[PDB]
RNA sequence: GGCAGCCAACGUGUUGGCUGGGUAGGGGAGCGUCCUGCAUCCGGUGAAGCCGCCGAGUGAUCGAGUGGUGGAGGGUGUGG
RNA sequence: AAGUCCAAGAGUGCGGCAGUGAGACGGCGGGGGAUAAGCUCCGUGCGUCGAGAGGGAAACAGCCCAGAUCGCCGGCUAAG
RNA sequence: CUGUGGGUAGGGGUGAAAGGCCAAUCAAACUCCGUGAUAGCUGGUUCUCCCCGAAAUGCAUUUAGGUGCAGCGUCGCAUG
RNA sequence: CGUAGACGGUGAGAGCCCGGUACGUGAAAACCCGACGUCUGUCUUGAUGGUGUUCCCGAGUAGCAGCGGGCCCGUGGAAUCUGCUGUGAAUCUGCCGGGACCACCCGGUAAGCCUGAAUACUUCCCAGUGACCGAUAGCGGAUUAGUACCGUGAGGGAAUGGUGAAAAGUACCCCGGGAGGGGAGUGAAAGAGUACCUGAAACCGUGCGCUUACAAUCCGUCAGAGCCCUCGACGUGUCGUGGGGUGAUGGCGUGCCUUUUGAAGAAUGAGCCUGCGAGUCAGGGACAUGUCGCGAGGUUAACCCGGGUGGGGUAGCCGCAGCGAAAGCGAGUCUGAAUAGGGCGUAUCCACACAAGAGUGUGUGGUGUAGUGGUGUGUUCUGGACCCGAAGCGGAGUGA
């Protein structure tokens, strides 16, 4: 219940975003992904949700110093309500809302 | 929106702790225990009573003795019966257990003490004679397994 | 979480040494002597803020009677006389009359003894 | 670590239904052939603890 | 003339009545210290510490008020 | 039956946390003692001290007056 | 009488016997460990203010300077 | 720039100056883990019935007895297991267990052996972490530390960290035998000079202001003359809504703590300062009381899977029915011969009948019952359990 508080809070404020990829093929690039999250939000501090299978995008964000990277099932309220905003891989968003919703 | 600074714990959620023998504006000195005596450094046991004969001896034991073969039941009343099957039906164990009358593992044993107004075929490991007549009376079953 | 007691104990030493100037030998340099005194020396203040308010009055009773024995009354006559004259001048002022200007003192012995009874020894 | 039951005030004392404590009276054992047939009636049964001693006994029975 | 506790009376916190010595002891509300989550601010144009001045609060005490000394960290708010 | 009744901060019942279980003197009613003790042991909806500052008693816990919320260089009184 | 070398070790030694002496310690040596031995006993127990506020009695006690329960305090709930 | 914003260093807060970091890459030799061979074993006739007063199936053994040990079990009605001392069987109709014992059923096949994994621990080596310590702390040991030193011996057992960015550590001159200092230099600073960062207090000096040699002082307090200093307005000093220092003289005035009926007490403790020194922590522990989640349900333990604080895990536990010694019965139940009277129980209330004024009770209907899991606080339980202190009691050693 802590949880969806919190994510509940970020979706009321428009603080919730859903991406396809933070960047595009099997090469990080840490400048990509920055100028993306830049369009996305210009807050400072960005909880992003990856799968663990995206290496690559966790490795392009991992080094911006004010984001964390989190796999969906290890979401918890700490890092959401650190984070401004909330930056979902759409197949982490997908799989977070089946294992609740189901 | 919400931010780690903003989480406060509820209006008297938290009290602060007594820390004793911290000044005479508080608790200080002797701490609340008083001056001198066996307390003064010391907790008294509660069986103590200074050399009386305790009462924890000088009552008698309760008579008699636990049966090791004692079969117990847990009971439910046809009136729990009535709101938890309100459309009647079977009602076994399994059905019982379910609807939450009932601890799972259990032998179940019926009991007359509510009103029964819904035909109800009922299984269970036993039933008292006034589940018996309200089962039967309703126009259902009573199965003893 | 090992606390160091300096920074906060000796906050309370400098107040009682600072309230302890001008004390005598001890008293004046160590903080648990001048401790002790300090104690002694609130009460005493405390105890002094009430006494206060009577030795003023002593002071102002001695030097009315004073002035008003200089007039051919006694105190406790004079006092009589201005209550039932009605004259509600209380003692702070009737002293400062009797030193800085005597002849409005000699002016109310005037009054007092007027409103004085004809024998004050009398019943009633 | 648990706290310990006390072994003889469990053996002498019981809780009701609705959680009173109950004990049996003394002098009922022995010493009989002069006591009237009223005093061990009277003697007879369990009845609930004294209200100065529950706390104590309430004590030895949680623990 | 100022403060406080209990209660009343109404109001979107003020008015009134009564009360406020205190050891053991019970209850309530706070000051100062350190380490920390988060948020903010100050600092070689001089942080802390220390010595003063001038002031402040009902108390523990305070000074993001200021001089001197000093040389690298510190304050504040809300939580732990 | 009334009084007190913006409260005595009263009784009664249950529960959390106690402390205390060495008392002193003074008045009145008594035992012990020699109708001695600043003696000792009891009674007293008796007092004070203990845990009570202030005034009186030259000084003087237990007597007389009086129960200190803080301030005043106002006034009236208590015992004396 | 004395040198050198040697022997007897703790409830044990040695003693022309004083409970003497056994490394300035002996009615049971010393050292480390059990060990932070246990003391109904003595001492100590650290910032603040606000409200309330005792007891030194009864009963029992291998008990009488200890303790249990009651009495008397306080906080909460209930009953007014 | 970033697959690198770890952490250090560098003349003060450095992703881009340095060691590094992410990420990649590398082993002659030795060692370790495999795979593959050689090599070594082993097997190669198996299935299938019948048959029987036939033979075998772990002997000083089992059993039994005495005295013990250990099991929840302290000798108990005492089984099971086990030591010593006696006595001493059966080979399957056998024998041993199913808490004395017997019968009947059930389980098993003693007196031969071996056996990986799940579990316990860290002298030592490698890589890391801390709401751990920061020089009276943390190891006894940041300094020659089990050293100095103490003891015949076993054994006991300390104290001592900081110049500056860089030694640039003060050439040379002057006083002095030196020590030390004064000039002059170095330095951002010697208010950093190997006695060295900051440099508190006790304690010890020098200078200035007021005061004090006719006085009886818990050392202060409240009044207060005189003098000194300072801030305002005015003028030559004088007054103010003043502020400081000192203080002749007058009134009042019996230290602090502990412990006591009562202490200034000629009762106890304290020479002084600085630093240190006492209700803490663990457990689904116990009772109570706040607070939060869920709610007739609440919750998981171990464990499993995540570089986490997350997810999973139903075994349990606590509520849900009581009464009774128990068999047992159940909104009732126990006692009893009672359809007697009581005990305990049927959440709590409301209305209506029907009996009682012997304390009100008995029936119908309604209304519905609150628990449990985190976590704060108080008390408590087992532990050193708020802290300090014996004389003494054991075990093992050291000493003539
Ligand atoms: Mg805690
Ligand atoms: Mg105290
Ligand atoms: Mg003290
Ligand atoms: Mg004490
Ligand atoms: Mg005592
Ligand atoms: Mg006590
Ligand atoms: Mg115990
Ligand atoms: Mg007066
Ligand atoms: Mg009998
Ligand atoms: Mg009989
Ligand atoms: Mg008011
Ligand atoms: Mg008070
Ligand atoms: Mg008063
Ligand atoms: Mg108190
Ligand atoms: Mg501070
Ligand atoms: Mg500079
Ligand atoms: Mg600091
Ligand atoms: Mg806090
Ligand atoms: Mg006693
Ligand atoms: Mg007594
Ligand atoms: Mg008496
Ligand atoms: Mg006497
Ligand atoms: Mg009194
Ligand atoms: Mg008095
Ligand atoms: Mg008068
Ligand atoms: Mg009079
Ligand atoms: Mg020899
Ligand atoms: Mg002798
Ligand atoms: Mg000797
Ligand atoms: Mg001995
Ligand atoms: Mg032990
Ligand atoms: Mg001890
Ligand atoms: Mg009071
Ligand atoms: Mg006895
Ligand atoms: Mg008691
Ligand atoms: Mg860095
Ligand atoms: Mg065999
Ligand atoms: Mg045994
Ligand atoms: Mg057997
Ligand atoms: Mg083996
Ligand atoms: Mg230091
Ligand atoms: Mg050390
Ligand atoms: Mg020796
Ligand atoms: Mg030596
Ligand atoms: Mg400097
Ligand atoms: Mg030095
Ligand atoms: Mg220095
Ligand atoms: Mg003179
Ligand atoms: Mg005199
Ligand atoms: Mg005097
Ligand atoms: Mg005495
Ligand atoms: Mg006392
Ligand atoms: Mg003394
Ligand atoms: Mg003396
Ligand atoms: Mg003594
Ligand atoms: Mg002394
Ligand atoms: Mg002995
Ligand atoms: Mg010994
Ligand atoms: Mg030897």
């Amino acid at each position: 219940a802590a949880l969806r508080g919190a994510l509940s809070d970020r979706a009321r404020n428009d603080r919730i975003h859903a991406v396809t990829e933070l960047v595009e093929g099997q090469t990080p690039s840490t400048k990509s992904a920055k100028t993306f999250l830049g369009t996305l939000t210009e807050n400072k501090k960005v909880l992003v949700v990856i799968g663990r299978t995206d290496e690559v995008g966790a490795k392009s964000v991992r080094n911006l110093p004010g984001v964390h990277v989190i796999s969906p099932d290890q979401l918890n309220t700490y890092d959401v309500l650190n984070a401004d905003d909330v930056v979902f891989s759409v197949e982490a968003l997908n799989a977070y809302i089946s294992a609740n919703s189901k | 929106v919400i931010k780690l600074h903003d989480l406060k714990p509820a209006p008297g959620e938290k009290k602060a702790k007594t820390r004793v023998g911290r000044g005479e504006g508080s608790k200080g000195k002797t701490a609340g225990r008083g001056t001198k005596g066996t307390k003064a450094r010391k907790n008294v046991p509660v069986m103590f009573e200074g050399g009386q004969m305790p009462i924890h001896m000088r009552l008698p034991k309760l008579k008699g003795f636990k049966n090791r073969f004692r079969t117990e039941y847990q009971v439910v009343n046809v009136g729990d019966i009535n709101k938890a099957f309100p459309q009647g039906g079977t009602v076994g164990v399994d059905e019982l257990v379910a609807k939450g009358l009932v601890r799972k593992n259990s032998l179940v044993k019926v009991l007359g003490d509510g009103k029964l107004t819904v035909k109800v075929d009922v299984t269970a490991n036993k039933f008292s004679g006034s589940a018996r007549e309200a089962i039967t009376a309703a126009g259902g079953s009573a199965t003893e397994l | 979480a090992r606390v160091k007691r300096a920074l906060n104990a000796q906050k309370k030493r400098r107040t009682v040494l600072k309230a302890s100037k001008g004390y005598r030998g001890q008293r004046s340099r160590l903080y648990r002597k001048a401790k002790e005194q300090q104690l002694h020396s609130l009460t005493y203040a405390y105890r002094d803020r009430r006494a206060r308010k009577g030795e003023f009055r002593k002071l102002w009773i001695s030097r009315i009677n004073a002035a008003a024995r200089a007039n051919d009354i006694t105190y406790n006559r004079l006092i009589q006389g201005l209550k039932a004259a009605g004259v509600e001048v209380d003692r702070k002022n009737l002293a400062e009359l009797a030193v800085s200007d005597p002849a409005a003192f000699t002016a109310l012995v005037d009054v007092a003894r007027a409103a004085l009874p004809e024998d004050v020894n009398a019943p009633s | 670590p648990k706290a310990k039951t006390h072994s003889g005030a469990s053996k002498r004392f019981r809780r009701t239904g609705t959680g009173k404590i109950v004990r049996q009276k003394a002098n009922r054992r022995h010493l009989l052939e002069h006591k009237p047939t009223k005093r061990t009636r009277r003697l007879d049964g369990r009845t609930t603890v004294s209200a100065a001693d529950n706390s104590r006994i309430n004590k030895l029975l949680n623990g």
